[PDB]
């Protein structure tokens, strides 16, 4: 948002440079066709900026510090989409045969079908954009001691709390369990076993980072030679289906806290319980049941292979085939902010796919601007939800169209222009202009 | 008859040293023949299942105690039903060990080392038949700091077989070396033509 209006031209600036830059390459076969390096630049700029603003810890860099975090990600959402248009890729011409591994399977359906690289690389997006807390402050190497003092526990064992009605914790246990496993369930939705693998055995939870690294498949030369070109050493378990549906029918046993069942629930692939979830952001929760679609695809391509069995199913995971006006649905209930805020509603619409129509509405008040007879919308009273709209359309209609219709992009601009006269710039205008 | 050791043993044979072949021909040849020899050793695992189960299913009819019911279908290939079993009688603990079977990684052994070593230091000690899976999935049950040497006197060689063969040493090892391994870790009676 804003700081004063001296800090909202200077997004302008930035943006327009980025724009007519490409718009000169794209019109030019002597040059790169689609650019990727610039936007990258800019990328990394708004990014950082954004950044320290919040670091430095005033009141008015914070909120300054949204519109630059904003900024730097429509940069990277505009690279995927591009990436694809430029180079749509076709590798994993693996065998097909009814007998191989089930790795050497999974890459090659993924790289064949279009569909699954467009759903994957849409998830790379939500990936990134999941936010992980702060290290935990314990790394304990005797878990439940104070038990253990007394003897009720046999050992460091989790045996008592899955079994136990109330969950056998201690004020003291209480203590170190949030702070550690609201990190850990974090950790999980953005990944890094790596990471996990070394933390968990210092923690005396060894265990729940390698139900994380289960997901994983053969990856031996000595299994398959075509998968001997992704690592030396197989990984992960190698009965997927059993591996779900078991852990999803732990999920629902009680006598655990909301986290355990929680963790459980996210690595047997179900939307977490709604306790813990809420202090998530909309973008995994919808990431979630994209995932869900992505295996369901892998796994009927599995059972032609007569690899993944149907007695594996313990206790069915819930389907997830929900759409975006649902999540919105779900988010809000939880949370009113990630899903009645606008910013993020322009966001949702991409994927929807409904932006021309959901522009359209705005677009003839905006005229009205222009014409001097509004200047009591909400876009009006908000100088930096303009701003947004507009660039948004541009960009993705540089080579031509790829959400937002010609017509409304050019309306929005024209708008654009008439309030760019009232925040006194106007040498980004003659830039706005060509694209009308 | 089929219940005989003279059909077992011609049966076993062609298993074991002619290739069970594919119905089609791999893209490359180390791809031809590693899955050939797993292909082998696939079925064979399977089979030692059905030979020990009548043995193994009277002892979980005998045992009416959940956890341990739990444990004896783990030596057939009944890991399906070991899991529903654990969920039902109120037990967590047992379904996610029992998610992870069907499979060995150096991550699997290094869960079995340490999950050991936190538990019989830092706690009071994990039970000894707890210790003895630890030993297991380390990989080297009999050779183990529990051992497993004791159980011949209750389950027959070849089930004592069938635990290194499914789980120890399966994809860091040829289908060859993997039965050798168990050999040195214990010997089978040499009374026994099949063995």
């Amino acid at each position: 948002m804003e700081l004063s209006p001296t800090y909202q031209t200077e997004r302008f600036t930035k943006f327009s440079d980025t724009l007519k830059e490409f718009k000169i390459e794209q019109n030019n076969e002597q040059n790169p066709i689609d650019p990727f390096n610039i936007i990258r630049e800019f990328r990394s700029a708004a990014g950082q900026l954004a950044l320290d603003l919040a670091n430095s810890g005033d009141e008015s860099n914070v909120i300054s510090s949204k519109d630059w975090e904003l900024e730097a990600r429509f940069w990277h959402l505009v690279e995927l989409l591009l990436v694809f248009r430029n180079a749509d890729l076709d590798l994993d011409e693996m065998e097909l045969h009814p007998y191989n591994s089930r790795g050497l399977f999974e890459k090659k359906l993924m790289q064949d079908n279009k569909q699954l690289y467009q759903i994957w690389i849409v998830m790379v997006w939500l990936k990134e954009n999941t936010y992980v807390m702060e290290r935990p402050k314990n790394v304990p190497t005797s878990k439940w001691l104070n038990s253990i003092t007394s003897g009720g526990l046999k050992s460091c064992d989790l045996d008592f709390p899955l079994r136990e009605n109330t969950n056998v914790l201690d004020v003291k246990d209480k203590e170190e369990d949030h702070i550690f496993f609201k990190y850990i369930y974090e950790l999980i939705l953005a990944g890094a076993i790596d990471e996990a693998l070394e933390e968990a055995k210092l923690s005396d939870n060894i265990s729940i980072c390698m139900i994380l690294c289960g997901i994983q498949e053969y990856l031996n030369p000595v299994i398959d030679t075509q998968i001997a070109n992704e690592f030396n050493t197989q990984q992960g378990i190698k009965k997927h289906s059993l591996w779900r549906r078991t852990v999803y029918s732990l999920s629902q046993q009680a006598g655990l806290d909301p986290y355990e069942r929680a963790i459980y629930s996210y690595l047997s692939g179900a939307i977490p319980n709604q306790e813990v979830l809420q202090y998530s952001d909309w973008e995994s929760d919808l990431h979630i049941h994209l995932n869900q679609i992505l295996q369901t695809e892998i796994e009927n391509y599995l059972l032609e292979n007569n690899q993944v069995g149907t007695d594996e199913l313990i206790l069915p995971l819930p389907s997830h085939a929900l759409t975006v006006q649902e999540v919105l649905n779900r988010v809000a209930s939880r949370h009113p902010s990630e899903s009645e805020h606008p910013i993020r509603v322009l966001m949702a619409s991409v994927i929807l796919d409904s932006l021309p129509s959901v522009i359209h509405s705005s677009v003839e008040m905006l005229l009205d601007v222009v014409k001097g007879t509004e200047a009591s919308n909400d876009i009006i009273d908000k100088p930096y939800l303009l701003r947004i709209v507009t660039h948004l359309a541009i960009c993705l209609d540089i080579i031509n169209p790829g959400s937002v219709e010609e017509v409304d992009k050019s309306k929005l601009i024209t708008t654009y222009i008439s309030l760019l006269k009232l925040q006194g710039l106007y040498e980004n205008i003659p830039i706005y202009a060509t694209f009308l | 008859e089929k219940t005989s050791s003279d059909y077992n043993l011609w049966k076993l044979s062609s298993i074991l040293f002619d290739p069970v072949s594919y119905p089609y021909k791999t893209d490359n040849d180390q791809v031809k023949m590693a899955l050939l020899k797993k292909e082998r050793h696939c079925r064979l695992t399977s089979w030692i299942v059905s030979q020990i189960g009548p043995e193994i299913e009277e002892k979980i009819r005998n045992s009416s105690n959940e956890i341990e019911q739990i444990f004896l279908y783990l030596l057939l290939n009944d890991v399906v039903r070991a899991s529903k079993l654990a969920i039902e009688s109120k037990n967590g603990h047992l379904s996610v060990l029992i998610s992870y079977l069907g499979s060995n990684d150096p991550r699997i052994r290094d869960l079995a080392e340490l999950q050991l070593q936190k538990w019989s230091t830092g706690g009071c000690s994990i039970d000894k038949n707890i210790s003895k899976i630890y030993k297991l999935l380390s990989g080297s049950p009999f050779e183990g700091l529990f051992s497993l040497k004791e159980l011949e006197s209750e389950f027959s060689w070849l089930c004592l077989l069938n635990l290194t063969l499914c789980y120890g040493q399966i994809d860091e090892y040829s289908l060859e070396s993997l039965v050798q391994s168990h050999l040195d870790k214990f010997s089978l009676p040499y009374d026994d033509p099949i063995g």
